[PDB]
Formats: C-alpha cells, structure tokens, sequence
C-alpha cells in the first residue's frame, strides 16, 4: 500500500490516495488536488466521466511496480488500509464510522496483494457503511458500484 | 449566395455533430475496456471510428 | 520553536525566517525569499513597510495551532534561537558576535513559551550587540526599536 | 567522490554523472538530463561540441568543495566508482561487461583522490572493454581519448 500509493496534494492537504495498475494511473474525477510524484504530474490524464475517473499511461521505468488488477471476488473480508472489508451480496461494506473524505482512491486489496476495488464513497446505512466503488467483471469488464445514499469523499 | 451559405452552413453543422456523436460513442464503448486487462473487443466498433 | 517557525529560502539558502503568532503569518520585509509552506505562499500579505513587515491571516486548518503572545516585559534574561537575550533599558542586548545575516525573523520567546518580538537586525555596543525588534505595548500597540546603527540582518 | 559526484536526471532517471573539478562543472553533452543539484541547474553552460562536454563556472561556495586534477599519470591500476581500471598502452580498459549505458560523466580518480580522468563511453575487443575517456596531458592537454568503435554510455 504504503510503497505504491501516491497521495494528491492540495493546500497542504491530502485529497486522495491515485493508484496505478496494470500501467496505468487512476484518480477519481471529483477529487482535486496534484500529485506528489513530478512524473505522475508528467501524465495526460483521459477522463472517464461516466466512471468518475481519469487514467494515463505509467513511465518506462514504473510500468514495473503497479498493482495487479483481479476478477475473481469470493464474498468474505478483503484487505484495506483502514483494515478489513466484507463483501456480502454483490456489495462491498465496513464498519460504521471508518473512512471518510481524503480516502478516495484508496484500493481494496485481497489476500495476494490483488487489487479489487478502488473507493470512490461510502453510503451510511446506519449499522454498517456501503462502499461506492468501481468492481471488475468476469468479462473484464469494470463495473462501477454505487450504493443510493453513497456520497463521494 | 445566402441559399449557398445557408447550405455550407448545415453541412458544417451536420458534419461537426456527426463527429463529435461518434467520438463520444467511441469513448462510451471503449473506456471500461481501456481500464481492464485482455480487451476481447469485437474490432467492428474500433475499426468503423479509428477513422 | 522547530514545529512552528518556517525559514524563508531563497536561492537554496536560508536568509530568513517567518513566524506565525495570534493566528497570523508574519515575514521580515527587507529579505527576500520563497516560503516553501504552499498555504503560507498562498497568503495574501498585506505589508506595512514603515514596520518592515508583511502580515497575513493563517489559513483555518492551522489557525487553531499557532504562537501565543505577550505584551508584559519583566527584565531580565529571555530565551531564544542561539541562547538567552538580556532584556533592559528598553532594549534587547545580546553578547557580541552571536547572529548575524540570516536570523531575521526570528522570534524572541518567553521562559512560560510566549513570543514577545521579533528581531530584525543587530549593532554591535562593543562588549554585547543591540537587538533592534518590533516591540509591542500594554495599550495595544507595536512599536519598532532600532537601536542607532542598526544593521538589517 | 560521493559528495562531490552529482546525479543528472532523465524522466528521474540517472543517464550521467556530473563532476566539479577545479571550481569548474562539466557535464557529457550526449548525455542529456538535469543536475540533482538545485544550484548547479542555475550554472550557465557552454559547450565544447568537440569534445562532447560542457562547462560552467561553479558558484562561489563550491568553489573550494571541488575534486583536484592531475597530469602524472604512470601505468598501471586506477581507483573507479565500479572498480579498477587499468591505464595501460596509453589506453584506459576495464573488465569486460562491467560499466554501460548511464555510466557516463564518471570520475576516473587517483590513489591520493585526485582525478585523472572522465569516462565518456566504452568499447569491447572481447577480452576487456576499452574506454573512450578525456585525459589530460603533461602539456596540460587535454585529448578526448575515443577508441575505434567506441559508444557513449
């Protein structure tokens, strides 16, 4: 997490938390800020408005350490920088309270050291929270998950 | 010459609309892929916009 | 003093010193420099030139963690950067030799951690060296001491 | 060596070294990058395109913190950030396979730390690897040393 993770700056405050995998960078199009690392700000983001994110190609020497994306997600705890989270019924959720604004970004991370998820928002539901996230599909498909109330952080 | 220009003026703007409907299905349709590993995409899609 | 006093760089050497005190940012206006702080940079300083300073409001975020001040001057000995500072006569005297370019900016504190003014410059007396500062008053007020041949450090 | 041997930087990757000989900077013209050092990027550089290198005058506080030159040069081993060296037929070689690509605008020194000269590229006959170096003369001379089928690094 703490190797491959690049905060995005802003004020003197942390925004969010950009990802790259697989060779290429993400950060959520909501979130505004500047990353940290200069060659990350060297990148031409594309933006996927419909998805709420922005990709761009990772330099040469990076395209080595990036986290691996994944399909396969059995229900159960998932791995996190906050701790763990469960997935139950085609949705991602963690304790109430947990996470908030400046965490966007953050991955899921399964077992293997696999990324599953990217946090986007959570949703209150009282007891638990809902993740708003962006999931893969067995057709390599990436499949934004938004729960109704979710609020983007 | 305002019947021609008029002309001129709805071929630009069939044209500009065209163009810009068919990039934004371009994106529309190629983005998830472009996120996600082993894009099987049938080449019809990318083969009738690349131009 | 380290957490909260930010040096002020120019050319890739420290040449001066800024402070915060009261919720407010002030800066030596006779140097010359960045302040790496990107808030700070962001301020907006309104300058007094007759005082040789420049004031700005400190952003909310760290406007709750800023240096207390004082207007009582009991005489004596008064801590600071590079030892004590002996307090009489109306004026600041320091051993001759100590400081020199470089220490403007740089806060006099209190034994009870509580700034009481800000050094500008020095003049040798011969066997010590007059401080010239920015006093302030019990009536509310901030009077500049420039002992005659004061040197702008 | 270390302190005085300064990173170029290509997309934040080391392509070259940098050395400060004399109160002088040199740096390869081939190899392009910026210096580490935030004073050294203020150096103007001219350039000897013959030569492949360029020089600036280094600012007055490095003027005295620079590597000393040398002109005696007997055969035989010499100091190398990767090894030994060997000065031999009035050639400059290395074990065959060590040095390459980046390496270029390394310091070659001498036992007592002085240096001798500048390695530039290499080039292989099979059993070692023969460098295309500048050296110095007794005349004060300074040849660029550049063997048949030499590569700049």
């Amino acid at each position: 997490e703490s190797d491959k993770t690049f905060p995005i700056m802003l004020n003197g405050q942390v925004n969010g938390y950009a990802c790259v995998v697989g060779g290429r960078l993400m950060k959520p199009l909501h979130v505004e800020g500047k990353i940290d690392n200069e060659q990350l700000a060297a990148v031409k983001l594309k933006k996927a408005s419909m998805y709420d994110l922005e990709y761009g190609d990772v330099p040469q020497n990076m395209k080595s350490d990036t986290l691996q994306y994944t399909s396969d997600k059995p229900p159960g705890f998932y791995n996190w920088h906050h701790g763990a989270v469960q997935y139950e019924n085609g949705r991602f959720t963690v304790p109430r309270g947990v996470g908030g604004k400046g965490d966007s970004g953050r991955p899921i991370l399964d077992n293997r050291g696999r990324v599953v998820a990217i946090v986007l928002g959570g949703a209150n539901e009282g007891t638990r929270t809902a993740l708003s996230v962006v999931t893969w599909n067995q057709k390599g498909v990436t499949i934004k998950d938004t729960p109704e109330g979710s609020e983007p952080w | 010459v305002i019947v021609l220009c008029g002309v001129a003026l709805a071929i630009l703007v069939g044209t500009a609309s065209s163009a810009a409907c068919i990039a934004k299905a371009r994106r529309d349709c190629l983005t998830p892929y472009a996120l996600a590993p082993n894009a099987t995409v049938p080449t019809a899609l990318a083969v009738l916009c690349c131009i």
